[PDB]
């Protein structure tokens, strides 16, 4: 991002901790949603309490 | 006219005194007279008649503010003519970029006031910022960039004698807004370009009308403010006892005070039919 | 994407500076729509009161 100190602008880098920070239009929320169902199964929740 | 109970009549007129002579004096401030607000009598009376007395002088005083409300429209018309010749004056100006300096000449040039008195302020600020952003452009000093970020309002290579007075003159209106008299313009001819001179004289006009608007304002929202909590609690303390009088008391009170209009409704119908809720309150 | 480790754990992908120092020297963008994106400002501020 750009961003403002003191009358300058200047830019800023951090990383994205978790994957959940990606953009939706860049992964959006069904996808996590099959993930979710995806990782469910390897544990054998497919049918979830 | 405003009456209360639990007074003697020394204190009384007092204090109507007080509220006649509130324009010929200075610190316009209701609590920069701590003397008139202790002669309610706090220690002096129970809670309930100390109380009233304290809303009924606050409401008397909003009443007294807003009839003294001053006439800007005079000052506001020099304000219009000024800024009409420092556009016509800036038009002739030799600009290196012609291109921004016609786009404040067009703002300054289209700036009019709406008679709402509440919108002056900000029409002003507008214009000043304009203005002396072509002063500075004038002078070409430096002017900031910064995003999110505008011009500072401040005179522009005036003799800094003559800055500290208009900065006293100033402070003399904020302290008592109601006889405001300019007259300080020692700006002279020789040094300077007339346009900065003229921006100089707008600049003045213009944060003279400012400071006369935000006391006014502050000074009203503090005096709302306060008799919305006198109601509040006094409500609070009449409610514990359910009897007729306190409830014609209590459903007096209730009205909502936000406005003028509405100060001057709760003001009259404690006036009208003092008797029904006098009974309720007790003395000494 | 197990048979992939062989780069994608690299540190390579990781390390950001080289993007990070593109983005500064490129600049802030100059035209008109964009400046809505460039205005941003984070305050540092004490957490007593």
């Amino acid at each position: 991002t750009h961003c403002q100190e003191n009358s300058e602008t200047v830019a800023l880098c951090t990383p994205r901790i978790v994957i959940g920070n990606l953009p939706d239009g860049l992964a959006p929320g069904p996808f996590h949603e099959l993930r979710t169902w995806e990782i469910m199964e390897h544990m054998r929740l497919r049918p979830p309490p | 006219s405003l009456q209360f109970i639990g007074l003697q009549r020394r204190d009384v007129v007092a204090l109507v005194n007080f509220l006649r002579h509130l324009t010929q004096k200075p610190d316009v401030d209701l609590e920069a007279h701590p003397k008139i607000l202790k002669k309610c009598g706090e220690k002096r009376l129970h809670r309930r008649t100390v109380l009233f007395n304290e809303l009924m002088l606050w409401l008397g005083y909003y009443r007294e503010l807003r009839f003294h409300n001053p006439d800007l429209s005079s000052v506001l018309e020099e304000f219009e003519v000024r800024c009409v010749a420092v556009a016509r004056r800036g038009y002739t100006y030799p600009f290196g970029d012609r291109g921004k300096a016609r786009d404040h000449l067009a703002v300054l040039d289209r700036t009019e006031f709406d008679t709402d008195v509440r919108h002056d302020a900000e029409i002003v600020e507008r214009a000043l910022v304009s203005a002396v952003i072509l002063a500075k452009m004038s002078v070409r000093e430096t002017l900031v960039t910064a995003i999110g970020q505008t011009e500072p309002i401040a005179f522009v290579h005036l003799k800094d004698t003559e800055v500290q007075r208009i900065e006293e003159n100033l402070e003399g209106v904020r302290r008592n807004m109601f006889c405001v008299k300019p007259l300080d313009l020692n700006l002279d001819r020789h040094a300077n370009t007339a346009l900065v001179n003229a921006v100089n004289k707008l600049v003045y006009t213009g944060r003279l009308i400012m400071n006369v608007r935000r006391s006014w304002e502050e000074l009203e929202r503090k005096c709302l403010a306060r008799i919305q909590e006198r109601c509040k609690l006094l409500v609070k303390e009449l409610r514990m006892c359910l009897s007729f009088d306190s409830n014609y008391c209590r459903n007096i009170l209730k009205h909502a005070v936000e406005n003028g209009d509405s100060a001057d409704t709760l003001l009259e119908l404690l006036i009208e039919d003092f008797d029904i809720y006098v009974d309720s309150f007790p003395q000494s | 994407f197990v048979d992939a480790l062989k780069t994608l754990c690299h540190p390579v992908l990781h390390e950001p500076a080289p993007c990070l120092q593109t983005f500064t020297e490129r600049g802030p963008p100059s035209e008109p729509a964009m400046q809505r994106l460039l205005e941003c400002r984070f305050q540092q501020e004490p957490m007593g009161g």
